This record gives C-alpha cells, structure tokens and sequence, in this order.
C-alpha cells in the first residue's frame, strides 16, 4: 500500500528476507515471504545446502502456482550468489549427499 | 523517449493533468468528445447533491424549509432540475455544504451545481472546462503516448488510492519522470478509504516513498502541490493547523501554500544529492499546465543530457 | 547429458499419509489423535 520497504532487500552480510528464513528453518515465515511473491533467485540452492526437507519442498512446490504478471520487476539484487553460477540444484544436492532432496529432485526429471 | 509517470493519492488530479497533455499538445477533446462526458457531468452533478443530502443526518442539519423533505425523497427516486436547484438553493443543504469536510464531497460539485441552468438545458454540450472538471476514478494503468519538444512521452497513469496499489509496482521500470500530484487542498480532509486517515499526511508518507525509492534515484521528481485555485479559498476559511499543529504562520494563500511546499520538500532523506522540482497548479487550467509542463520538459531535457 | 530414474520402485506416500507422518515427526498430539479416530 505505501512503498516503504524493499522486501527483497539484503544485508550487510549479503543474505536476504528469504535466505534468513531458509538459515532459521522457519516454515511459517519462509511461507509467508513467498506468499506476497519476494524474490526467489537461488533460494532452493540455500536450502539443499542446509539439507532442510520441507524448505526444499517449498520451494519446489510453490514456485509453480499463482504465478500471475512474469515476477513483478526487481533490479540490482543479483549480483552477491553464495553458489557458483555453473551450480544446479540436482549437483549441488548430490554434492550435500542428502538423500531425499535428491529423491524429490529425481522424481522430477532432472 | 521519456517514460513519465503520475503518481500521487486518490482525487490529486493525475488524470486532469492527463486531459491537459490532450488539449496543451493536440488538438484535443472534440464536440463529440465532449458530448460522451454528458451523463458524467449529470452523475456527478447528481451523486454531489445526493451525498450532500445524506450528510444532512450525520450531521444534525435540518433542511431550512419543510418542503424540501419531499424534493430529497424525488432526487433519491429519480423536474429533476427543479428539485437539485431547490435543494441546493435551501439554507439547511447550504449550511451542509459548507461543512463537506466532514464527509466526502467532489471538489467539482458546486462547480455544476452553480451552473445547473446551463447543464440541465435538453441542448446541453459539455464544455471543455466542464469535461476537465469531471471526475471519473481512475483504476488500472492509462498510458498514452504523447510527443513533447519532439520527445516520445510514454505517460503512465495510475490509480490514485491505496486499493489500487498493487499496479504501481509493474511500471517502475525506466522512470524517466514522475509528477507526483498533491492537492493542496486536502489539509482538513480525510480518505474515502478511510475517514480516520488524513489526506494531507497520507499525501507525505506517500511521497516519503516515493521520493525515496532507490528505483528513482536518477528519474527526474517533480512535485505539482495542485488545486492551487481551491486552496486560495479554502485557506480563508479553514485553518492550516487542522493538517499542522505546530504551524504559526498566517492562514493566507503564499505563507501556508510556502509552509506545505516546505513539509514535502523536508520529506527528502537525500537533499545533497537530489532535487525536487515544485510547481504550483491549477490542473484544470490548461494556460497554467502548459506553461508548468513547458518548464518540466526543460528540466528533463537538461537532466538527460 | 546423462538421464537419471529411480531405478528401484519405492511407492509414493499419499497426501494423508504424508501429513500424517509429518504431524507424527512435528509432535502435534492433536492432528495426530483426529487422523488415528478417522481412519478406522
Ligand atoms: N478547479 C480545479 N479542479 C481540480 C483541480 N485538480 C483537480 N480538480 C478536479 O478534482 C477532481 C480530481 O481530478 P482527477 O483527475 O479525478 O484526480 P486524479 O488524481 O486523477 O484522481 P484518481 O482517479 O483517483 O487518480 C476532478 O473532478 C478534477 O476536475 C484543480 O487544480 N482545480
């Protein structure tokens, strides 16, 4: 309604709404910033190197409904990325060794 | 190119400012134009006086004659020109009037209702001040593509209230400028979206936002503290302090016009680094747009050197 | 590129069966008492 804060705005430590919710494995919070459609750009990386099941099925499973109008436009927020560009989300989860991330991911043609 | 945005709250006069890029830059609004703005001028003439009336209970006001009763019970029903002339006329629905910062009346409404002669005839072509004096809210995006000193204006209008929020988001992208529209006259008024909210303060967070926002760090901000024209008026009879406590100056049109231009202008958290540029306006005065938009494409130009 | 399956069937868990053993895992007594007195 007002403008006045810039969710998908970052740290002095480069993590952002959404990554300090994947860190503190807060399920009601991580929902909720997905809900008002915050930036997601390398988030499901995050969270197969923490290894938290449930955030990686978040984050797999609500990047497809309600997307409505592209992503609302977002600039300068892409440079910092933890993971390395060439990264993927099923090597990075063989390289974690978690096993049911890499079953989740396996299931869906990767 | 220039990508120009209106920005500002409900009823601030973004889409008079619109009108005006039609006449100031074209030829503008044709007889026939101005003859689809017929029922609009009729509606708002219409719901003016009925939410006048309806005022009249909330707050304790007798009619000044009985025999209005039965004209108010007529225009909610619906000779139509008989009973608006009557009620408006009525000493009672013109003690209401005086008081419409109590309730939510459209500035243009005495406008008509003083010329309902006019309006009412069968003949009735709207003029182009009666077009410009219309109100039609304004809910989505309306861009046009104007041409300026030969710039290619891409202008964005948007919707002024909070409900209409969510658009403004998708068409922050490549803000060349934006007027940010602030009518002046709104110091003692409250939201239609909501009555314990003033307009004058909910105008500064906005703008606080707006000038603010690292989206528009390079575009161009200029500021129109519009209604220029009913605040002059208005400012003999209501008192700033309504809008700002603290405020000591006279309740004259330059010392309290100065005074908000200087609480919008304080709003910027980057003064050292960004300017605002302000200009007073009657939007409903096309010599007066044309003159103000004239200055504002130079400040563009020399911006984008 | 090199396709991968799962090579050994392991049956999917159902959606009620799935936040059974979630609620199970999470400790709620209560979602866990209405799925066991609705099952049977
Ligand atoms: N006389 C006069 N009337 C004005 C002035 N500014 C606006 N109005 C009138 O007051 C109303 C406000 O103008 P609008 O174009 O509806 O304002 P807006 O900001 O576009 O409104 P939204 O549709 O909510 O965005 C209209 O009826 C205008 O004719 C002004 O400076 N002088």
């Amino acid at each position: 309604i007002y403008y006045n804060v810039n969710i998908n705005c970052m740290d002095p430590l480069g993590r952002s709404a959404l990554l300090i919710a994947i860190e503190n494995e807060n399920l009601e919070i991580m929902e909720l910033l997905l809900n008002h459609s915050v930036y997601v750009g390398d988030a499901l990386l995050y969270a197969i190197r923490k290894e938290v099941v449930g955030a990686v099925e978040l984050l797999l499973s609500y990047r497809r409904p309600s997307g409505e109008k592209q992503v609302p436009t977002l600039m300068m927020d892409t440079q910092f990325s933890e993971f390395t560009p060439d990264i993927t989300p099923i090597m990075l989860a063989a390289h974690t060794n978690n096993y049911e991330i890499i079953k989740l991911l396996v299931q869906k043609r990767v | 190119e220039v990508k120009l945005l209106l920005l500002g709250a409900g009823e601030s006069g973004k889409s008079t400012i619109v009108k005006q890029m039609k006449i100031i830059h074209e030829d503008g609004y044709s007889e026939d134009e101005c003859k689809q703005y017929k029922v609009v001028v009729y509606s708002n003439t219409i719901q003016s006086i009925i939410a006048i009336i309806r005022a009249m209970g909330r707050l304790k006001i007798d009619f000044g004659e009985a025999a209005r009763a039965d004209d108010a019970r007529q225009l909610f029903v619906l000779e139509l020109a008989g009973v608006i002339k009557r009620l408006w006329r009525d000493g009672g629905v013109q003690a209401c009037f005086s008081r419409s910062r109590e309730y939510q009346l459209n500035d243009s409404a005495s406008y008509y209702l003083n010329d309902l002669d006019r309006i009412s005839q069968s003949n009735y072509i709207p003029t182009q001040q009666d077009v410009l004096r219309t109100r039609v809210k304004t809910t989505g995006i309306v861009e046009t593509h104007f041409t300026f000193k030969d710039l290619y204006f891409k202008m964005f209008d948007v919707g002024g209230l909070r409900s209409e929020r969510k658009k403004w988001i998708h068409c922050f992208e490549g803000v060349t400028a934006i007027i940010f529209c602030v009518a002046l006259s709104d110091y003692d008024l409250v939201l239609a979206e909501d009555e314990e909210m003033n307009r004058m303060h909910e105008s500064m967070k906005l703008f606080d936002s707006i000038c603010n926002n690292k989206w528009f760090t390079e575009t161009s901000i200029i500021l129109f503290l519009n209604k220029k024209d009913l605040f002059e008026e208005k400012i003999k009879r209501s008192p700033l302090t309504i809008c700002y406590p603290e405020y000591t100056g006279s309740n004259t049109y330059e010392e309290a016009a100065a005074y908000i231009q200087c609480q919008f202008e304080d709003l910027n958290r980057r003064k050292d680094t960004k300017e605002i540029y302000t200009h007073f306006t009657c939007a409903t005065d096309t010599k007066n747009v044309q003159f103000v938009f004239d200055a504002v494409t130079d400040v563009i130009i020399k911006n984008n050197l | 590129r090199i396709p991968l399956q799962i090579v050994r069937a392991e049956t999917e868990l159902s959606a009620e069966e799935k936040a059974f053993l979630n609620a199970v895992e999470k400790g709620d007594y209560a979602t866990v008492k209405q799925a066991l007195q609705e099952a049977e």
